[PDB]
């Protein structure tokens, strides 16, 4: 499986990210 | 995603800028907006076959949600029937690496420039809980100032809470407590970080031995001495972050302000 939680999408480049880090940290189960 | 995704027919691509173990980094320019970028390749077979697929996730989950000046820009990743792609910041000057085989030594101030910039990046890096893990002069680019960008998460790590068990890294440069089979944080990019002073400013790491064991033991001991040259400061800070207890090694916001740092950084 080659299915990871980043971009993947095309981006214009042309034409804020790391709070990936602690919400991931901080979520529950 | 109801959106466009990457696909190969989105660039095209020029020479090779560096081999990797599981493919070829190539140059690369979008289509449509003419950017510049690089084009890391790997083969899915060979992932598969080492078993390190696991990490490749790691590698773009961690890197792509990271911002920062000194560490090389992950914009996206899209994979195709042979292999995975990872589009990346491209980096103008090469590598550290190859900068210290021209020169053979860097002097002081190159020395202390490079370390700061990195001391940054790997601050910002903590700050978020991140351990790279495999700081070397082969993961350390240039951009197009001449400013290092840190690269290769390769074996990096989002450590929130605990703690680590996984040897990982490049022989030379790998920490006491990942050798000796004790659990392991963020404190081995510390001592990462000494191991790659001394190489800047002597041309060599400082536990090169003729065979892995022999190197082992050099680290395990932290067996190693210093050339004339190596000034007084260079060696204070080297030695403090190639302190065997990791708890023992500074802060990076301690390196930062480190006198020798300061004073030709
Ligand atoms: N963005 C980039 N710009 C220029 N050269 C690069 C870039 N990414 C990688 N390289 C070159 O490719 C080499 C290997 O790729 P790297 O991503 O660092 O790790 P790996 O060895 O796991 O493939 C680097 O040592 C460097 O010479
Ligand atoms: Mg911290
Ligand atoms: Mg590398
Ligand atoms: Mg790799």
């Amino acid at each position: 499986s080659y299915s990871y939680d980043a971009p993947s999408d095309f981006i214009n480049f042309s034409s804020n990210i790391d709070s990936w880090f602690e919400e991931k940290a901080n979520l529950e189960n | 995603s109801k959106k466009r995704q990457w696909a190969l027919e989105d660039f095209e691509i020029g020479r090779p800028l560096g081999k990797g173990k599981f493919g070829n980094v190539y140059l690369a320019r979008e289509k449509q907006s003419k950017f510049i970028l690089a084009l890391k390749v790997l083969f899915k077979a060979q992932l598969e076959k080492a078993g390190v697929e696991h990490q490749l996730r790691r590698e773009v989950e961690i890197q792509s949600h990271l911002r920062h000046p000194n560490i090389l820009r992950l914009y996206g990743y899209f994979h195709d029937a042979t292999r995975v792609y990872l589009i990346l910041e491209y980096a103008p000057l090469g590598t550290v690496y190859r900068e210290l085989q021209k020169l053979s030594k860097f002097d002081e101030q190159r020395t202390a420039t490079y370390i700061t910039e990195l001391a940054n990046a790997l601050s910002y890096c903590h700050s978020k809980r991140v351990i790279h893990r495999d700081i070397k002069p082969e993961n350390l680019l240039l951009g197009s100032a001449g400013e290092l960008k840190i690269a290769d998460f390769g074996w990096s790590v989002h450590a929130p809470s605990s703690r680590r068990t996984t040897l990982c890294g490049t022989l030379d440069y790998l920490p006491p407590e990942m050798i000796e089979g004790r659990m392991h944080d963020e404190k081995v990019d510390l001592w990462s970080l000494g191991v790659l002073c001394y190489e800047f400013l002597v041309g060599k790491p400082p536990f090169e031995a003729n065979t892995y064991q022999e190197t082992y033991k050099r680290i395990s001991r932290v067996e190693f001495t210093f050339p004339d040259f190596v000034t007084e400061g260079a060696r204070d800070l080297i030695s403090r972050l190639l302190k065997h207890n990791p708890s023992q090694r500074p802060m990076l916001r301690e390196v930062l302000e480190h006198p020798w740092i300061t004073a030709n950084s």
